[PDB]
């Protein structure tokens, strides 16, 4: 059934599972036409498929050509997501295939179930968690590879960098969701926090800066403050 | 006009014949039902006064044999049987008819309701859904589960309706996942009609039989099957014009006949709203939509 606060530790057990987020698959800019009507222009998108235990991110880049000549793109985008996740699963060795796939939006359940009929033993699950994976395109290196793509492409990342050398998966996921929640609530402030000290850099093979353990505590405290603040600025409290 | 004679009525019971019903008291001198129209299947059904649990009954066609009803005090129900001795049967019925101990099938001459509800229903197809080959008639009750319900437990007592499942490999061609799920025409026309049912008459016959079992016995799996067969047509963009017109007539008479007070349990809000207002065929069921809106506007 649905994943929630009650069965949260299930994410970090030894059953392979993947989160799938489709928020950033179909992306548009809305603009005025010369006649003063409105129109959309698609830009490149991505499926965000993540193993929460290991950090392995399967970033399938959705090039704008996939929408050419198609109708009802927001509906199509869910089915295209499901097509690509099913293709990913089939591409993995049997012992790497997930036992569960958790979709972050319930509208993905039927598309994914239908595409995975060949895999009756893989459970497709919703979640009651409000996960901030839409903010993935606020990670500069992820945004850059998506925007630069000229064709469909799959790019592999570890979204935890080397954190698992020092912390548990549970703690690594907690840090990731905190960073992403901050980036979603106030992207500019969030990114300022992450880079304000230019002596801390992002390794070429990493996504986030090379913080010490103590520096991550300071960082994480600044992100919470940001989130609570914004929560005030928003509701006035 | 054929006759189903009754040995006796030892227990108080409400007896149904098709859409008609009458109350029989304990040990009342009731000896059967005469003037049953030839040319149709029929159903004779029972609800005991002391246990309104288990509605049950028998689907039969008088052209296939001489059938009679007798109460079994061991199994505690009215049973249908076949009498092979045609002389014994004429003698039992003529005696009963002379003493006026039979109710008459009370068909109004103008009234095409039963024909309209059983237009495509055939005894030979009932006997394949309800498997008991040594008898020519078919027993159904409130509690019997369907093959599909069993998959999700006695197979001998099951309703072998055709399994319909919208999220199944049977329904979804590899490579056409979104297309086939959103437009079920290939599942309807190639898999079910051409492949399994062979023609639309057999499909409609199973649909009509499922409705009648839902209505007369409150059989839940039959109601599921009726709604699934409706939904598969309405969810197909490409349906022969003659099937849509016939479906509209079929459903109209089903909705017309349904007891006003059972709509809450026998009609699935999601399916009907989808079929009448969202589906490809939302504009193809004018008679059904009109009677639904005037009779059950709450459900919608
Ligand atoms: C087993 O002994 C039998 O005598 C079975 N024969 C039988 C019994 C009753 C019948 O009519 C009943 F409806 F009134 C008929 Cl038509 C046949």
């Amino acid at each position: 059934g649905a994943m929630n606060s009650s069965n949260y530790a299930e994410l970090f057990n030894n059953d392979i599972k993947l989160f799938v987020d489709d928020t950033n698959v179909y992306r548009v800019t809305v603009h005025k036409t010369f006649e003063g009507n409105v129109a959309t222009k698609a830009i490149n998108g991505c499926i965000f498929t993540l193993n929460p235990k290991t950090g392995h991110l399967f970033l399938k880049i959705i090039h704008t050509s996939v929408w050419a000549g198609q109708k009802r793109l927001s509906q199509l985008a869910k089915w295209k997501t499901a097509e690509e996740v099913s293709a990913l699963v089939r591409s993995l060795p049997k012992e790497e295939q997930p036992k569960q796939i958790i979709v972050t939006r319930k509208a993905m359940l039927d598309p994914l179930e239908v595409h995975m009929l060949d895999f009756p033993n893989i459970a497709i699950r919703p979640t009651e968690l409000r996960l901030p994976f839409s903010a993935a395109m606020s990670i500069d290196k992820l945004s850059d590879v998506v925007m630069k793509a000229t064709e469909p492409q799959m790019v592999l990342f570890n979204i935890y960098d080397d954190w698992l050398d020092r912390i548990s998966s549970y703690t690594a996921f907690s840090r990731l969701t905190l960073l992403l929640r901050a980036l979603k609530t106030n992207e500019e402030s969030a990114k300022m926090i992450l880079l304000s000290d230019p002596t801390i850099t992002i390794k070429s093979y990493h996504l986030w800066p090379s913080f010490t353990d103590e520096q991550w505590i300071t960082i994480e405290s600044q992100m919470r403050d940001l989130i609570l603040t914004e929560y005030g600025r928003k509701y006035n409290v | 006009m054929n006759t189903v004679p009754f040995t006796s009525a030892p227990i108080e019971v409400t007896i149904g014949i098709d859409q008609y019903s009458f109350n029989v008291k304990e040990n009342q001198p009731f000896h059967g039902i005469k003037d049953i129209p030839i040319g149709h299947v029929h159903v004779i059904h029972f609800q005991h006064a002391d246990n309104s649990s288990m509605r049950y009954g028998y689907w039969f066609d008088c052209r296939m044999g001489n059938f009679y009803i007798q109460y079994d005090p061991k199994d505690g129900l009215y049973k249908m049987m076949e009498e092979r001795d045609g002389a014994k049967f004429e003698n039992i019925v003529h005696n009963f008819k002379e003493r006026q101990m039979m109710v008459s099938y009370p068909k109004i001459d103008e009234d095409d309701t039963w024909y309209n509800l059983t237009e495509f229903v055939q005894m030979d197809k009932i006997r394949k859904i309800v498997r008991k080959d040594e008898n020519q008639f078919s027993y159904v009750d409130s509690s019997m589960t369907t093959v599909q319900e069993n998959e999700l437990s006695d197979p001998a007592h099951s309703l072998n309706y055709t399994v319909i499942n919208f999220k199944s490999r049977e329904a979804i061609r590899p490579g056409h996942e979104m297309e086939d799920f959103l437009d079920k025409s290939y599942y309807l026309n190639t898999v079910m009609l051409q492949g399994i049912f062979k023609n639309s008459s057999n499909y409609f016959g199973e649909l009509q039989f499922a409705f009648l079992n839902a209505m007369f016995f409150g059989n839940y799996g039959s109601s599921l099957q009726w709604h699934a067969m409706i939904e598969l047509i309405c969810s197909s963009a490409t349906v022969p014009k003659h099937m849509l017109d016939k479906l509209d007539e079929i459903l109209y008479y089903q909705i017309k006949t349904l007891p006003e007070q059972y709509s809450d349990i026998l009609l699935n809000e999601r399916v009907w709203n989808i079929c009448l207002y969202s589906s490809f065929q939302k504009n193809s069921l004018h008679n059904t939509e009109k009677i639904m809106e005037n009779k059950y506007p709450e459900l919608l």
